[PDB]
RNA sequence: UUCAAAUGAGAACUUUGAAGACUGAAGUGGGGAAAGGUUCCACGUCAACAGCAGUUGGACGUGGGUUAGUCGAUCCUAAGA
């Protein structure tokens, strides 16, 4: 398969990043029936697609 | 397997049935025979009533087939709605006067009505028609029973259609008993053999979409051309027999009927009081393109029913296509119009206003279901008309290459890899050119009886009885030569039912 | 046939003198190379629990020892070669150091 | 858990029943387009036996073109025969 | 580019609607001596001008 | 386009190169008997003109829709 | 050659 | 198929000018078939009947 | 650069995930002018091309897509014609 459109359409949405926005590997068939904004939605609300929240830059040091 | 709550079901299923037939042969005799309702006012109304008397008894339980009313060149397929009304006008507005019953609604004298439906519960069906047909009154007389009998094709036609659902039902009945048959046990030969010569006697031919089958849950054959199956017992008769039968999967040796069973009778008989010679009976598709030919004798028309294939999936762009498909998958596998999917179809009051609010209804379900089409959700189940071909024109014919030709754009596939006549080499695509390619554009009247039966010791008829479907009585030749084994055979059974046991369901009132 | 094994593998000896951008490929070549040895099948499936534990200290800051435990299976494709595999896991523990071989229920 | 599982299982409708073992209604068109899209190639061809004819013969003619090694059918660099820069103490054309 | 003149886009819509292979139907034709487009065109291998 | 239909209530129309919004609008109040609020032009690649037209609320869309066949 | 065969006795068949 | 040029020569100005109307309506009602079709030859007789009706004003 | 899985006849090169690294705001980022012209996007998809490979592609076949009273041209004049 080939989730690529999926993984742009879903960065699009969450408003990051293709580096973040992470597709669970066992809901694959799911994930590429999507060829939609809204179901990208969906598949954001129902847990299939997260966020992966930021790296961080700590400043204790600084 | 044939539980009570099975049986039972079957039985609440079919009497339903019964009561919406009466409802209709009610309505038209009102309408037209007595001192005026079109068909699509007619169609609604039945599966309004029907969903309507369904509600007050019982999950998965509704129409299984949508009510057709075929006029008099139509196989099956026509049952349109109320959206469709001055399209069919202004499309057939150029044509020539056939066709111009279902063209208008309004029915005409001497129109030959196959009216057919069916109501399942929990995948349990029971389909059931009738061919009756419109005959002028009497003026002059108190009680006006309409004037003249039918005499023709036509009567030919009826005449086949009830002698064929009796004998049948009777062969059905002695399945059960390894005796009282002449010996003039049961088998598909001995079926085909039977309606063969009747259709014979009578001079009115098989129409290669009749068939006589088993059910199960949910497996009826309210399709029979766009599903497939492995596990399918039961007769047909298509231009393969028709040629077969000249020269001298569906299996039909290893085919004997059992104890325990229901099954569908479905007989179609289309007439020859014309025509000359000997020819071939096949179905040619009614579209919604004019501008595909010239001629006047074409109908033009878009059928009204679709199914879908839950195989596939594909997400839509469209709110309101997405919406309807939720509706849709709501209600089952069978065939499904857009008034049935609405807010107000059943009409518990009825007015004017009710019928506007499904038709603004249905002005966004075509919207929908133009993207449900586009992509192969949804399909259509064809308009079919019965149109006639001599042998001449397929013998002269030239097919340059044979069992190869696909028909590639037929969307369906089934109806495409269909070889009829394996013999001879011609597939339906070059037939559907022959029977173009001639100005002997002969289409036939056909007649319809369809029935429901179960096997236990009786015959239970789930359909039919003398209420129900008591023939138009009429005035036909060619009535049954005598001097046969078979004849002898058919007449013995139909003075031995008198005593074997047929049980039949009463409808409701 | 089927059998589990706890096992070490000196690393040091088995990537000195190998480029800094070569050492934890190698590491991966040489564990297969190990298990191979033990076991007797060519098929060798490494975990990416494996993998990260090699790669932990980028390439070229893979740990002098490990401990593997070592699982020989059957496969249950249709129809394969190596009709078994070794299925090579991680074991998390103090210190590799101080240890030998010892069979799994 | 075993309230959730016992919500879990299913009543297996009639749709499965009907479609899960059989596939293929309207069948793989070619150029994997819908139902009203306009298929230039293949519109006047209504029939498969001809359609295949006609990629037979488009795989024929291909054959001369793909020994030559062009990138289509559009791919028509014509290479000259010779080159005068080629062939020529002070100032030299190149290093 | 991207503020063409109608001139320079009327061009364009010329190639594109030329940019295709050539119809199958008219291999299967009495007579028939062509077998491809010899004035196919792409916009990496030759410029148009 | 047949999204834009519920979307807006526009309907899409191909028209001549020759014609202008005025045209447009005055050509689709004489055929289809409907008042229109704005109309939109763009030149396809392809070299027609695409026109989308959006309907007072009086009118509805959906009805010259199934009026004209599609 | 079947096609001339049974084409053969369906003309025999259709003529009579 | 379609109209002839010696049946419309004995026709009014009026007549004619209603024919070419019908023959317009007609032919749109066509090309939204051909969209979803590709074959469609009764565009090709309407068509040529439009451009018969405006030769006979002419004349 | 690596590990597993998926797809597939076939995976060093495709997809997802798990790791390790790089550009390091005078970027391997996000947008534009000239030029190009559909290369954009989707669906199928491997004969030729991508100096290995190829299930992938700016390739091949078929479609979709560029909406302005307010952004620009249009108008003004500059050197000049």
């Amino acid at each position: 398969a080939n989730l690529r459109t999926q993984k742009r359409l879903a960065a699009s949405v969450v408003g990051v990043g293709k580096r973040k926005v992470w597709l669970d590997p066992n809901e694959t068939s799911e994930i590429a029936q999507a060829n939609s904004r809204n179901a990208i939605r969906k598949l954001v609300k129902n847990g299939t697609i997260v966020k992966k929240a930021v790296t961080v830059h700590s400043k204790s040091r600084t | 397997i044939l539980q009570e709550s099975v049986l039972n079901k079957y039985r609440t299923a079919g009497q339903i049935a019964q009561t919406a037939l009466k409802y209709v042969t009610s309505l038209i005799n009102d309408s037209y025979h007595s001192k005026q309702l079109t068909v699509p006012e007619l169609c609604l109304l039945t599966d309004s009533f029907i969903l309507t008397r369904l509600e007050q008894y019982y999950n998965e339980r509704g129409i299984a087939i949508p009510t057709t009313i075929d006029i008099d060149q139509i196989s099956g397929g026509w049952c349109p709605e109320i959206d469709d009304t001055q399209n069919l006008l202004n499309w057939n507005k150029g044509k020539d006067s056939t066709f111009a019953s279902s063209v208008t609604g309004t029915l005409r004298p001497g129109d030959l009505v196959k009216i057919t439906l069916g109501v399942h519960i929990d995948g349990y069906t029971s389909e059931v028609s009738h061919t009756m047909v419109i005959y002028p009154v009497d003026e002059t007389k108190p009680i006006l029973q309409p004037t003249g009998p039918l005499l023709g094709g036509k009567a030919d036609a009826v005449a086949a259609a009830h002698i064929a659902m009796e004998t049948v039902v009777a062969l059905l009945a002695c399945a059960l008993t390894p005796e009282k048959l002449p010996a003039s046990g049961i088998t598909g030969q001995l079926i085909r053999t039977i309606v063969d010569t009747i259709a014979r006697s009578y001079n009115c031919g098989v129409v290669p979409g009749s068939r006589v089958r088993r059910i199960r849950r949910f497996l009826a054959g309210q399709n029979e051309g766009i599903v497939a199956e492995r596990e399918y017992k039961g007769v047909v008769w298509t231009e393969s027999h028709q040629e077969a039968d000249l020269l001298s999967a569906i299996p039909s040796d290893d085919f004997v009927v059992q104890s325990g069973e229901v099954y569908l009778i479905d007989l179609k008989m289309a007439s020859l009081e014309h025509c000359t010679k000997k020819g071939l009976v096949t179905l040619e598709t009614v579209d919604s393109y004019t501008g595909k030919s010239h001629k006047a004798g074409e109908l033009i028309a878009r059928p009204g029913a679709y199914v879908r294939d839950f195989a596939q999936t594909h997400i839509l762009k469209l709110k309101t296509s997405r919406q309807l498909l939720t509706k849709i998958d709501k209600q089952g596998v069978y065939p499904f119009k857009l008034s049935h999917l609405s807010s107000n179809f059943p009409f518990v009051h009825e007015n004017e206003e009710e019928l506007q609010s499904l038709k603004k209804d249905l002005k966004s379900f075509r919207l929908g279901m133009s993207e449900i089409s586009n992509n192969y959700l949804c399909v259509e189940s064809p308009i079919q008309i019965a149109r006639w071909v001599p042998w001449d024109h397929i013998l002269k014919a030239t097919n340059p290459n044979g069992n190869l030709s696909y028909d590639a754009t037929s969307t369906l596939t089934l109806p495409g890899h269909e070889l009829p006549l394996p013999k001879l080499g011609v597939s339906a695509i070059k037939l559907k050119s022959l029977m173009n390619s001639t100005k002997e554009s002969i289409s036939l009247p056909v007649a319809r009886e369809c029935n429901t039966i179960v096997l236990c010791p009786e015959l239970l008829r789930l359909t039919g009885g003398s209420k129900t479907c008591q023939p138009s009585w009429i005035h036909s030749q060619h009535e049954l030569n005598p001097q046969d084994s078979i004849v002898q055979g058919i007449f013995q059974l139909a003075t031995l039912a008198k005593d074997l046991l047929l049980k039949e369901t009463q409808p409701m009132k | 046939d089927v059998v589990t094994r706890e096992y070490t593998i000196n690393l040091h000896k088995r990537l000195h003198g190998v480029s800094f951008k070569k050492r934890a490929p190698r590491a991966v070549k040489e564990i297969k190379k190990f298990a191979k040895l033990h076991m007797g099948t060519d098929d060798v499936r490494l975990a990416p629990e494996l993998n990260q534990a090699i790669w932990k200290r980028g390439v070229k800051g893979v740990e002098y020892r490990l401990r593997l435990r070592i699982s020989r299976k059957r496969n249950e494709e249709e129809d394969a070669k190596n009709p078994l595999f070794s299925y090579v896991e991680p074991v998390l523990v103090a210190s590799a150091k101080g240890l030998q071989t010892v069979v799994v229920e | 858990q075993n309230r959730a599982a016992r919500k879990n299982r299913y009543v297996e409708r009639g749709s499965d029943v009907v479609f899960g073992d059989q596939d293929a209604l309207t069948a793989s068109t070619e150029n994997g387009v819908k139902l009203r899209q306009t298929d230039r190639l293949l519109d006047g061809v209504a029939d498969g036996s001809m359609r295949s004819k006609a990629d037979r013969m488009a795989k024929m003619e291909r054959r001369e073109r793909n020994r030559h090694a062009k990138q289509g059918e559009s791919d028509r660099h014509n290479a000259v025969s010779l080159s005068k820069h080629l062939f020529s103490v002070g100032k030299t054309d190149f290093r | 580019a991207a503020q063409k003149s109608f001139r320079i886009k009327q061009k364009m819509a010329k190639a594109k609607k030329q940019n295709r292979p050539l119809p199958q139907w008219i291999r299967l034709r009495t007579n028939n001596t062509i077998r491809y487009n010899a004035k196919r065109r792409n916009w990496r291998r030759t410029k148009m001008n | 386009a047949m999204k834009k239909v519920e979307d807006g209530n526009i309907l899409v129309f191909q028209v001549s190169m020759k014609a202008n919004k005025y045209q447009i609008k005055k050509a689709v109040k004489e055929l289809y008997e409907v008042d229109v609020l704005k109309v939109n032009t763009l030149v396809r690649p392809n070299g027609t003109k695409k026109a989308y037209v959006r309907l007072t609320a009086d009118y509805d869309a959906l009805d010259i829709a199934n009026r004209i066949g599609y | 050659s079947s096609l001339t065969l049974v084409k053969e006795a369906l003309w025999s068949v259709i003529d009579d | 198929a379609g109209v002839k040029a010696y049946e419309l020569r004995t026709k009014s100005k009026e007549q004619l000018a209603s024919q070419l109307v019908d023959l317009k309506k007609e032919l749109a009602e066509l090309k939204v078939q051909k969209l979803s079709r590709p074959s469609l030859p009764k565009i090709k007789t309407v068509r040529k009947s439009i451009a018969c009706v405006l030769t006979v004003i002419n004349e």
